[PDB]
RNA sequence: UAUCUGGUUGAUCCUGCCAGUAGUCAUAUGCUUGUCUCAAAGAUUAAGCCAUGCAUGUCUAAGUAUAAGCAAUACAGUGAAACUGCGAAUGGCUCAUUAAAUCAGUUAUCGUUUAUUUGAUAGUUCCCUACAUGGUAUAACUGUGGUAAUUCUAGAGCUAAUACAUGCUUAAAAUCUCAGAGAUGUAUUUAUUAGAUAAAAAGAUGAUUCAUAAUAACUUUUCGAAUCGCAUGGCCUUGUGCUGGCGAUGGUUCAUUCAAAUUUCUGCCCUAUCAACUUUCGAUGGUAGGAUAGUGGCCUACCAUGGUUUCAACGGGUAACGGGGAAUAAGGGUUCGAUUCCGGAGAGGGAGCCUGAGAAACGGCUACC
RNA sequence: GGACUUUUACUUUGAAAAAAUUAGAGUGUUCAAAGCAGGCGUAUUGCUCGAAUAUAUUAGCAUGGAAUAAUAGAAUAGGACG
């Protein structure tokens, strides 16, 4: 009570980030930003816990102060800055870019993309209203309020962003067929098609999904991201390609490399 | 605070420091046997004033200080050493004697435990009362 | 406060304390393998019971239960990987058969005696112990 | 030692609850209205010290009166607080009249001066321009990107008007 | 409600809805209504009546969002609000058996509906509208 | 505190509850403004979130609206005549929402003349060409004309002076005026 | 990992308990104690009391430097004090209270506030300064001091701002308004209007009084940059003219994020030697207002007579904070959970309140005990 | 889209049930309790697999089933069908 929690206790931190139980007592509490605390992945995690470019926390606040680092082009010195789905990160050195993408097991994955074509970002539209003085705007999933949108784009769709300004370049409608990414649920992080909408007014819109190997599943609508035409992913995609496999299937692929 | 006591006296040889494998030797103990002896720690050492007790980290030989955390091992007096075989210290021949006695018990019977504890506590208060 | 360390008991004490049958059958296993405590025996029979516990619990699932096949292999994969399950007996529920002796055989202490090398299992133990 | 409240109108001593005015506010932060004792505005034999302010002089000087002559300790610092400390108008452009002050330690001794504020200078002028300029390039980009939108006013009213 | 509607000491009318006395469209009092959503639609008793009831799900300025529940009307004795009884069986795991339980629910009933005790009824969750009422009725079966 | 919690207050079963937790600030309420007539006076009140809110007490220069025409001329308020919550306000002439008041009404006569001109109840040319162009727009009700002969006009408040400071109302028309009329002379 | 044995008889078979047996992240305590790893720990009794010390302060290129501080041609480095800003509402501790309360899961805000982050977003202002407004003022400091005494403060003399208080600076069209001078933003508040969306003839949603726009006026007139730091490029008609770039701080609104406040369904241990309870003083509901951040008997006025209960209300008890969980487990069960996470409550007991986006705060203030 | 399948119980599946704990796959912490690590070769300017999975009872949500068990269907037809 009495105010906003500035702290995060380890084991209160999401399993996404995979931190050691024992280590220290606290987790890094994501700042306020574009995505959400639970769905974010702060800078300090990325630099030190997967890349292992940093060892201390003191290192990242010593490397971000270099302005070595940028997400969506902007520099972002805040050590505990909340970086989530679909953003990109160029780095001054290493001539090397990443986009933040889930693997099949639902955690954020390291994934590299070209110097160009990190120039663009994707985003799901969740709000379409009329602004003050009649100026229509959309809201993406990263807090971007983008004005003058192509009319009859409409909610649940996705939009390419040019990252020079908040420019909307193209848009994919949300319709039966389009390729999707799962962003929630037990099936978080899978890809493939779209085969139904149980409309369920007043309630949750469950949405039936079929993947490359023809596995049915359902996730509620706010757990799906429309990601372009089938077989033609509108974004560079990490080598796992989000398809799921049996727990017994995974064992065999290890014993292949005897 | 109620009933704890500073062990008070004088450093003659060596130094006392807060936390110490002091050997507390009562006036029964002899360096051969195990007797009125305790090997326990010296919580703190402070120098005495008139209700000031400014605390202190250690103290050399030839001075006047108090020790805390020692009292519970002391009946009335004693020598503290860190030698494996240092002897006791002379028994302070004084002049008066516990000769004028009286009888006590508690007005209320429930209080006797607080009385028997109290009589041990009073006997530490003074160097003479039996 | 930081997270709790987890810990577990490795052993389990018998129920009837003075059945000579168990008292003697235990002592035979001691001199044979050069053990000191019954804890050394108890630890192993507790392991073996913690193992049949899983084993009977998988045969109740009908063949082709993905969990049955998956940890059924995982078990035996770990049990002839040590030699306490013989290579032929890799079949499913030969596991329920093992006594403790197959484990004391695969102990380091016994091999250093059954590979020449020690002349006595009591000599083996101290040979291991002293670096 | 208790002080006198500017208007209380008592010969006695009493306790009031104090805000940021007169015998308070500090030492404690952010209000915080400690209740302290004060003494009345009217005088009586129980005082130790009375604070009097000389207003008129009369016949004979006093040695704490005439000879004792201590100075102002700081000179003006706003441009117009300097400018109209002498009567110089907007047309005098100080930095020539700001007072200096000397000090001697190691014998270059060169003076310290107070850095006028409210100073009419670039880039106070430049930033003033750069500010009003930004108002328009944004407004002009706003105005024109606004209309760039309404050319799909045509095409999407040419699939419902040019659709037969 | 009765006495036309102006039994209350305040004048009773829908807010911001205008009976303008300079255009004689002969309805002579405009009737604002809304389709409630979720399937069930406004009864003609609501469109055509002339009650006020700021709490009516159709006439009133109140909306229906949460659970929709079915109970059976057990009391019909306070003005514009009733209470229903929802019955169910609670499960006692140890005995692997059930016991009959039941809660009561005070529910606003817009004067669009005549409702008698008996009468299975369909209610939907609206904003807190009294100390005990958080549900409004939509059907009669 | 003047607390707004349900946690005093017997539950629906009739049962006195216990006091867990002291009053929290986020469930507070404040005293009413009880805003009177005249000598316009308003007090800022610092409400939650830093947001201000203006406490009318002694207001007199109250905006209004007609608004069959949409006129909204600031006009004096002279008294209150009827209140549906208790009639202890009509005799303290304290103004709240849903009170019924007498307003100056001359700024409305002197706008009726301006637009149309008759008036009740006994200079350029861009207005003459629109003067009798607007016709059939001087049909009052017997209800509303009969008042300028007395001067003061009957209106009801729609704003919340305690909250908004500015107190603004509309004017009674239709059965709204008919209903409130059958109680002003029902009291009489 | 599905086991029983001793004890009633002269003997028997029973019932049936006492005793035995095994575990306990279960406390205590006795004897004994070499190595390594791990690591609970003033919960229970007394949410009893506390000596001393510490536990919250904070500075960048970038709010204010004339330290009579260091180091050597308005200022310029470094920089105590003070102002300003921000924080102190997290953390940590404890489990006293609390039994439909808390809590868990599951809903709801078409019922609200929201610092901050992030993203979008703003040409208009006079009823005689804009090359830049006032002291509408003062700290530190100088100096005169009181008191046994506190992080007590007075009296006199200076001077800053992103402190406080102000306020002028504009095009280009149109719409009005007197062959053409001025008024036209935003927010506060009201009322009316559109928000179509079922064929032939004179935008969103399951749903809205939604978003948004329009008219007519209102206001003690809200915000609409007199702020900093780094750079100095371009212009010729070569003038403190005119221009201009990368950053910092700030602001109205909307979105967002961290939040929060309410909130729908279902679920608590023992007790009838608790069977009726609630409503004069709000009990259940109705209209109206008041109040709130906002719904609501939250409160007030008026009215009505309602609301709960044997499917256990109400009352009593708890050596009761809820929960994830712990112990024992053939299966079913039994016993626990103050305590590493989550939620909640409290800071000797009560109440109150200032500040602030956030507290009914306690290492804040006020009062009583 | 305009009128409802009388309406419930039960049961199948799915999403849901934080992390830790438990169960449990992997991994010579020298074993083990653990931990979520780690694994393959060059006198060095690298390569690479993991951080599973499950039971997470209720109540609610989505759903397939239509036995079992209730319940309404016209009898003063005021009834179905147009
Ligand atoms: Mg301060
Ligand atoms: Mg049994
Ligand atoms: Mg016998
Ligand atoms: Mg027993
Ligand atoms: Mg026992
Ligand atoms: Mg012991
Ligand atoms: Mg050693
Ligand atoms: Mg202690
Ligand atoms: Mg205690
Ligand atoms: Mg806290
Ligand atoms: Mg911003
Ligand atoms: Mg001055
Ligand atoms: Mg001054
Ligand atoms: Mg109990
Ligand atoms: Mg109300
Ligand atoms: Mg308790
Ligand atoms: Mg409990
Ligand atoms: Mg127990
Ligand atoms: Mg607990
Ligand atoms: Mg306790
Ligand atoms: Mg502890
Ligand atoms: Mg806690
Ligand atoms: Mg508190
Ligand atoms: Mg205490
Ligand atoms: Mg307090
Ligand atoms: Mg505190
Ligand atoms: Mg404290
Ligand atoms: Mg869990
Ligand atoms: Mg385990
Ligand atoms: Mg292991």
């Amino acid at each position: 009570a009495r105010g906003p929690k500035k702290h995060l206790k380890r084991l209160a931190a999401p399993h996404h980030w995979l931190l050691d139980k024992l280590s220290g007592c606290y987790a890094p509490r994501p700042s306020a930003g574009p995505h959400k605390l639970r769905e974010s992945l702060p800078l300090i995690v990325f630099l030190r816990n997967r890349l292992k470019y940093a060892l201390n926390g003191r290192e990242v606040k010593a490397i971000l102060m270099q302005r070595h680092v940028k997400v969506d082009g902007k520099v972002r010195t805040d050590t505990t800055y909340p970086a989530g789905f679909m953003d990109v990160i160029t780095l001054d050195a290493t001539n090397e870019n990443f986009r933040l993408v889930y693997d099949v097991k639902g955690r954020f994955a390291v994934h590299r993309i070209t110097d160009e074509e990190a120039s663009y970002k994707l985003g799901k539209v969740k709000k379409v209203q009329l602004g003050k003085k009649g100026v229509p705007y959309v809201v993406t999933h990263d807090g971007r309020t983008i004005r003058y949108p192509d009319p009859n784009i409409k909610v649940n769709d996705t939009v390419k962003i040019d990252l020079a300004s908040g420019k909307i370049t193209d848009f994919i409608k949300f319709d039966a067929g389009k390729l999707v990414y799962v962003t929630g649920g037990r099936n978080l992080g899978r890809i493939g098609t779209i085969v139904h909408k149980e409309r369920h007014d007043g309630g949750f819109d469950l949405v039936h999904i079929k993947d490359s190997l023809d596995n049915t599943f359902v996730t509620r609508l706010n757990n799906v991201f429309v990601i372009g035409e089938q077989g033609k992913p509108y974004i560079s995609l990490p080598k796992g390609k989000g398809i799921k496999l049996s727990i017994a299937e995974e064992r065999d692929r290890r014993r292949a490399q005897q | 605070d109620k009933g704890r006591f500073y062990a008070f006296g004088r450093v003659f040889a060596g130094t006392v420091k807060s936390g110490q494998k002091v050997r507390i030797q009562g006036p029964n103990y002899v360096p051969g046997k195990k007797d009125d002896l305790f090997i326990k720690a010296i919580q703190r050492v402070v120098l005495m004033m008139g209700r000031f007790v400014e605390p202190i980290d250690d103290c050399p030989a030839g001075n006047i200080i108090g020790l805390v955390g020692i009292d519970q091992f002391l009946l009335k007096t004693g020598t503290l050493t860190t030698s494996e075989t240092a002897h006791n210290m002379k028994v302070m021949k004084f002049s008066v004697s516990p000769v004028v006695q009286v009888a006590v018990e508690v007005k209320n019977a429930n209080d006797l435990p607080k009385l028997v504890e109290g009589l041990k506590r009073l006997s530490k208060s003074d160097p003479c009362v039996l | 406060p930081r997270a709790p360390r987890t810990y577990s008991k490795t052993y389990s004490t018998p129920k009837r304390p003075y059945e000579s049958s168990r008292l003697d059958a235990e002592l035979k296993l001691a001199g044979e393998f050069g053990l000191k405590n019954k804890k050394e025996i108890y630890r192993i029979s507790f392991q073996l019971s913690k193992i049949r516990r899983a084993a009977r619990d998988l045969l109740t699932r009908d063949e082709k239960d993905p969990k049955r096949l998956f940890e059924g292999n995982a078990l035996i994969r770990r049990l002839v990987r040590v030699g306490v399950l013989s290579e032929d007996k890799k079949k499913l529920d030969y596991v329920l058969a093992l006594k403790v002796e197959d484990f004391l055989e695969r102990r380091l202490q016994t091999q250093v005696y059954k590979l020449g090398l020690a002349k006595s299992v009591h000599h083996a133990r101290v040979l291991i112990t002293q670096r | 030692g208790f002080p006198m409240k500017q208007g209380v109108l008592l010969p006695t001593r009493i306790k009031l609850l104090l805000t940021k005015n007169v015998s308070c506010y500090r030492p404690r932060r952010d209000g915080e209205r400690k209740r302290k004792s004060v003494r009345g505005a009217i005088v009586g034999p129980d005082l130790a010290v009375l604070a009097l302010v000389i207003v008129k002089k009369g016949e004979q000087e006093l040695e704490g009166l005439t000879d004792t002559t201590v100075p102002k300790r700081l000179g003006p610092k706003r441009a117009n607080n300097i400018r109209k400390f002498f009567g110089l108008s907007k047309e005098d452009d100080v930095r020539d009249f700001v007072i200096r002050r000397e000090v001697t330690k190691g014998e270059k001794t060169y003076t310290k001066a107070p850095k006028i504020q409210r100073l009419v200078t670039p880039q106070r002028l430049q930033r003033k321009r750069h500010q009003r300029a930004l108002k328009v390039r944004n407004a002009q980009a706003q105005r024109e990107a606004a209309a760039e939108y309404a050319q799909l006013l045509a095409k999407r009213l040419s699939e419902r008007k040019a659709e037969k | 409600t009765e006495l036309t509607v102006q039994s209350e000491r305040a004048f009773q009318k829908q807010p911001h809805i205008f009976n303008n006395p300079k255009v004689k469209t002969s309805k002579r009092t405009k009737r604002w209504y809304k389709n409630a959503g979720l399937g069930f639609k406004t009864p003609k008793t609501a469109i055509e009546g002339s009650y006020i009831d700021k709490k009516c799900p159709f006439t009133g300025l109140v909306s229906i969002r949460g659970k929709i529940l079915t109970g059976t009307v057990v009391s019909t004795k306070m003005h514009r609000t009733i209470v229903i009884r929802r019955a169910y069986l609670h499960y006692i795991p140890k005995y692997n058996r059930y016991e009959k339980r039941h809660k009561n629910v005070p529910v606003h009933v817009s004067p669009a509906f005549r409702v008698q005790v008996g009468d299975i009824v369909t209610v939907g969750q609206c904003r807190p509208i009294s100390k005990t009422v958080r549900f409004n009725v939509v059907k009669v079966s | 505190g003047i607390s707004r919690d349900s946690r005093h207050k017997r539950s629906a079963t009739g049962a006195k509850r216990a006091q867990f937790r002291k009053k929290r600030k986020f469930e507070l309420g404040r005293q009413p403004a009880n805003t009177k007539i005249g000598a316009k006076r308003i007090h800022s009140v610092r409400t939650r979130g830093g947001n201000k809110k203006y406490r009318a007490l002694r207001i007199e220069t109250g905006n209004f609206s007609w608004a069959s025409e949409g006129i909204s001329k600031k006009t004096r308020i002279a008294g209150v005549v009827y209140h549906p919550s208790n009639n202890e306000l009509v005799r303290t002439n304290t103004l709240t929402k849903a009170a019924i008041v007498q307003i100056d009404a001359t700024p409305f006569r002197q706008w009726f003349e301006a637009h149309y001109g008759q008036t009740l109840g006994k200079k350029s040319k861009n207005a003459e060409r629109k003067w009798a162009a607007r016709a059939a727009s001087a049909k009052i009700e017997s209800s509303v004309e009969s008042q300028f002969s007395a001067g003061r006009l009957y209106a009801c408040i729609s704003s919340r002076p305690g909250q908004s400071g500015r107190c603004d109302g509309y004017i009674l028309e239709g059965e709204e005026l008919a209903f409130y009329l059958r109680r002003l002379t029902a009291k009489k």
